[PDB]
């Protein structure tokens, strides 16, 4: 916990809003595609709150050309 | 019902943020706090707006305040620093 960096708290708040199950055994692997699975349901979250923010307060965004 | 721990709940919900997917999203001001109203976390009926939104911590018990300080070193900071660099008026 300590060394990826999550506290008891927000393994809770997951497990509790986010709808994501820490409660089983964790090894290194399923920690691995767990971090992978639950970062990247954060940007499926982004997604569904960029639809309930319909005013324009949009500074920039990723297009096409203007990439990294 | 209490600020603190509404202000707990904040910070725990984006320490995560702040770590996990780091300062892509954090970023963009009005993104950063719809990702807090997106899962519904309310305080005295009200859903959290800039002024509600930075009013939370902002208006905070010196003692609990420092108290996040303290224990949450590098969680509370985080929000803190990246609070006070992007979110203005």
């Amino acid at each position: 916990d300590v060394l990826a960096g999550l506290t008891a708290r927000e393994a809770k708040v997951l497990r509790m809003r986010f709808g994501i199950d820490m409660n089983t055994d964790y090894t290194l692997e399923e920690v691995g595609k767990q971090f992978d699975v639950t970062r990247e349901r954060i940007r499926q979250i982004e997604a569904k709150a960029l639809r309930k923010l319909r005013h324009p307060s949009r500074s920039e965004v990723l297009r096409s050309f203007l990439d990294d | 019902n209490k600020n603190i721990d509404t202000v707990r709940e904040i910070i725990t919900v984006a320490s995560i943020l702040i770590k996990f997917s780091r300062e892509d999203i954090v970023e963009n001001r009005a993104n950063f706090i719809a990702f807090l109203n997106e899962i519904g976390v309310t305080h005295e009926g009200r859903k959290l707006n800039q002024n509600s939104f930075r009013k939370i911590v902002s208006e905070l018990t010196q003692e609990d305040k420092k108290t996040l300080i303290d224990e949450f070193n590098e969680g509370f900071e985080g929000v803190y620093r990246y609070l006070e660099m992007y979110t203005n008026k």
